[PDB]
């Protein structure tokens, strides 16, 4: 049910539940970037969603698997106020704009590494417009870029 | 200047630099010589983590884990398996048996635990029973090795009882009546054993199961020098009482004929221990005494002679047979005038000449020892009944590919057998390749089976079974028009040649009419066809048959070449190979490291000629069809990193390695992305591995390049990540209102 462009993102975003890249996440990782995005799921409620796709049984999902529990039954342009809650995430103050700071918050949460100047590297990248600072519109545009 | 590979007498392969030369650290065929791994002090769990996939660097990886005592090395899922020769402390501990339960294949250390705890959570998800096949010549370690498979699956997902221990029981019956000394082994198993542990809807251990196969019947009247028939029959005549001794008028073995003759063969103490073990397993003194019966009464039918008396033709009994007869009939509870005409007459009475009534007397023993032996494996069964199950989990043990000096019949069969087990592997390793390429967002390997080597043995007609069964059916029967038949029909196959083509002085002196090669998968065997017609042939009489189904003794009344035996062991192989084939198949393959049963020893040419044996030269082959060399991100991290400029190793592995790609421009068709490892088709980790040894900085600057898309890379990884995490946010919210 989903673009081969979209599954390939998907793919990637993999990657930050399952650090150790053994190809399976639990209840644990599931759980840790969740909360790292400021969302508070209940135990009960992430073992019910996993048990829902777990084949296996066994408490680990896979890829596919993984795909499958993001997957529901969706209203018109439901994707589009998703795309705009994933924005908030990153626009903090809620002023519309992507700082550096901001940037450097999320891109912490999640655990990744790099440096204060490629943090400001990312954000240029992004800004088409050069206020120095990332959109909505910038931010979708990188978001579902080749 | 790169280390290859090249023939070594007595280590397989030594490393150095139409044919080659080679300097060691000598002439040598160009196809036996092996690219070798760069760094020959390392070791790898998997062979599929190594840059070239070959038998000899193969061999390698497993001799340096050898010393290391870490016997057990991975090719994919198939494991290898060599014996240590001494106890290694704590491997097949309770302990870590907890530790390799519900573990994926190779997050673990390489263990025949998870080869089994594999089968069992595959049993489970895909509710299929499930087979594994273990391979490997005397003194492999086999038998130990399937003993832990089985205790493995019983403390694990048993319930407190103990069904190994009991099947472990059990065990010393099957080897009195089914195995027996031979040129390689005091201890063979002659027949197909399928060892099935069972199991109930909710996948927890409810019995066992002994399936057998394919016992070898030649056997029980005829071995060959250095060779013996079943332990049983030695067993009883050198330990029973002096009581049983007389009821059964045995003596030395050497007073029978189906009986050929070793100090180390403890027949007296091996009876003691059998009967000791008979009795632990709840066999009374009264159905012992009946297979005992049984047994004696073999081998007297053995001991009848025949000689022609001109009797308006026919033969008849030596009068110094006439004891053998009643001792016979008297244990089989026959009628000894009955039995004496069945034995020199066939039903309209066709009397018969010497030859005939010989194959009569080896018919009669021939099936009453093999009723003997299905019903000694139905026993068995009783000690671990089960009601019913679901599937099962069972350990296939079977005589391997084998050849000598002179290959008759009986090696033929078994080498015939070994092709459609081959045939089977190779389908099974493929299918493994194919569903691991899908599972990992990755393609159909190129194979040419061994469907030729097959059918010259088997198809319809022209095949070299039923070429011999019509032999038999011939007036007068001869090999050489046989083998003459095989040559005519198959003019320019592939698999077949006259003996005069060897690869082996040996053997181009025997003629054409004489015998024949067969280019099996691990090798060309040469046999000698002398006395195939005869082999091919162990009918029973239809009067004979009568008479024995109508013992007057109930136990045998219970026990109860038109078709040859060549055509019972096809029907019976495949009856085998169609069990096979309704389960998902794992893979063992032992490994003897030396003669003297000697710890740290490790004598190459010799497990490198086992490795073919067993069909692994053959499997790699077949990897080399697709993917053969795979390895996970975070090790290709480690490797590398340290040729890249800083920036790069800052990113995690995953990324790392896609930017690496992408900056050299690797086309997808020889490297795989897949998701959890990168996948390289033959040759091209080694061509990777060069690339990035090159030149520092043409490489930093192909990074550059790669600028634009690695920042979009990094961003698009936390935005979809975000998404995900609010995707699954309005899932919980989904599942609840
Ligand atoms: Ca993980
Ligand atoms: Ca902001
Ligand atoms: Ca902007």
């Amino acid at each position: 049910q989903l673009t081969e462009e979209q599954i390939a993102e998907f793919k990637e975003a993999f990657s930050l539940f399952d650090k150790d890249g053994d190809g399976t996440i639990t209840t644990k990782e599931l759980g840790t970037v969740m909360r790292s995005l400021g969302q508070n799921p209940t135990e009960a409620e992430l073992q019910d969603m996993i048990n829902e796709v777990d084949a296996d049984g066994n408490g680990t999902i896979d890829f596919p698997e993984f795909l499958t529990m993001m997957a529901r039954k969706m209203k018109d342009t439901d994707s589009e106020e998703e795309i705009r809650e994933a924005f908030r995430v990153f626009d903090k103050d809620g002023n519309g704009f992507i700082s550096a700071a901001e940037l450097r918050h999320v891109m912490t949460n999640l655990g990744e590494k790099l440096t204060d100047e490629e943090v400001d590297e990312m954000i240029r990248e992004a800004d088409i417009d050069g206020d120095g600072q990332v959109n909505y519109e910038e931010f979708v545009t990188m978001m579902t870029s080749k | 200047g790169k280390p290859v590979w090249a023939p070594h007498p007595t280590d397989g392969f030594q490393v150095g630099n139409d044919s080659l030369t080679i300097e060691p650290l000598f002439l040598a065929l160009i196809n036996q010589v092996f690219p070798a791994e760069e760094d020959s002090k390392k070791d790898v769990e998997d062979n599929c983590s190594l840059m070239y996939l070959n038998e000899a660097t193969l061999l390698h990886n497993i001799k340096v884990r050898y010393s290391k005592d870490r016997i057990y090395t991975y090719v994919a899922n198939i494991l290898i398996a060599v014996n240590p020769y001494f106890d290694i402390p704590k491997i097949y501990s309770s302990e870590t048996i907890k530790s390799y339960q519900g573990k994926s294949l190779g997050t673990m250390p390489p263990h025949v635990f998870a080869i089994a705890d594999k089968a069992f959570r595959d049993m489970k998800v895909l509710k299929l029973s499930q087979s594994i096949i273990v391979s490997g010549e005397s003194g492999a370690g086999k038998t130990e090795n399937t003993k832990f498979v089985l205790r493995y699956l019983t403390e694990s997902y048993g319930t407190g009882q103990d069904i190994d221990d009991r099947i472990v029981e059990a065990n010393p019956l099957l080897e009195a009546f089914g195995n027996a000394k031979t040129v390689r082994n005091n201890n063979s198993s002659r027949f197909g054993k399928f060892v099935e542990i069972h199991f109930n809807e909710k996948s927890s251990v409810v019995g066992g199961f002994v399936s057998h196969y394919l016992l070898e019947k030649s056997r029980i009247c005829v071995q060959g020098k250095e060779e013996r028939n079943y332990h049983i029959f030695y067993r009883l005549c050198a330990g029973a009482s002096e009581d049983i001794r007389e009821r059964l008028h045995l003596s030395s073995p050497d007073n029978f004929r189906y009986l050929n003759r070793d100090p180390l063969l403890d027949d007296h103490g091996d009876f003691i221990r059998m009967c000791t073990a008979m009795k632990k397993i709840g066999l009374d003194d009264e159905e012992k005494l009946d297979l005992f019966r049984v047994v004696a009464g073999v081998l007297h039918l053995g001991n009848i002679d025949f000689e022609e008396a001109g009797s308006t033709s026919g033969c008849n009994l030596k009068n110094k047979s006439t004891q053998a007869l009643e001792y016979c009939a008297e244990l089989l509870g026959l009628d000894q005038d009955d039995l004496r005409v069945s034995l020199t007459t066939r039903v309209i009475k066709v009397p018969l000449k010497v030859e005939q009534a010989n194959n009569a007397r080896d018919a009669l023993a021939k099936t009453v020892y093999s009723h003997l032996f299905d019903h000694v494996v139905n026993r068995v069964n009783q000690c671990f009944p089960f009601e019913t199950s679901s599937y099962f989990i069972g350990v296939l043990d079977i005589a391997g590919f084998e050849y000598f000096e002179h290959n008759s019949f009986e090696q033929f069969c078994i080498n015939y057998c070994n092709e459609k087990l081959q045939q089977f592997f190779n389908e099974r390793i493929l299918k493994e390749e194919q569903e691991l390429y899908q599972k990992e967002g990755l393609n159909e390997v190129h194979y040419v089976d061994n469907q030729d080597c097959i059918d010259l043995i088997e198809a319809r007609l022209v095949g070299i079974l039923d070429i011999l069964d019509e032999e038999n059916r011939l007036p007068q029967p001869s090999d050489q028009h046989f083998t003459s038949a095989v040559h005519q029909k198959h003019k320019d196959h592939f698999r077949l040649s006259i003996p005069r083509k060897s690869k082996l002085a040996i053997h181009r002196n025997i003629r054409d009419d004489e015998g024949f090669i067969i280019r099996h998968f691990a090798g060309a065997v040469c046999y000698e066809t002398t006395q195939f017609v005869e082999k091919n042939n162990d009918a029973l009489h239809m009067s004979l048959e009568s008479l024995i189904c109508e013992s007057r003794d109930k136990f045998i009344r219970e026990l109860f070449s038109f078709i040859s035996v060549g055509n019972k062991f096809k029907t019976q192989l495949n009856l085998l190979l169609d069990k096979l084939r309704s389960t998902g198949a794992s893979f063992i393959r032992c490994i003897k490291p030396n003669l003297k049963m000697t710890s740290h020893h490790f004598e190459g040419a010799q497990i490198l000629s086992q490795l073919q044996c067993s069909g692994m030269v053959s499997v790699l082959d077949l990897m080399q069809g697709g993917f053969p060399s795979r390895a996970s991100f975070h090790e290709l991290y480690n490797m590398y990193k340290k040729y890249m400029p800083d920036k790069l190793a800052r990113l995690d592995p995953r990324l790392f390695c896609k930017a690496l790609f992408k900056a050299l421009g690797l086309n997808e068709i020889d490297y795989k992305f897949g998701l959890t490892k990168v996948f390289f088709r033959p040759g091209k980790f080694a061509e990777f591995d060069q690339i990035m040894k090159s030149d520092p900085d043409h490489l930093a600057e192909l990074v550059k390049r790669v600028n634009h898309w690695l920042i979009c890379s990094r961003w698009k990884k936390v935005q979809w990540c975000s998404l995900s995490v609010i995707k699954l946010k309005n899932k919980i919210k989904y599942r609840a209102e």
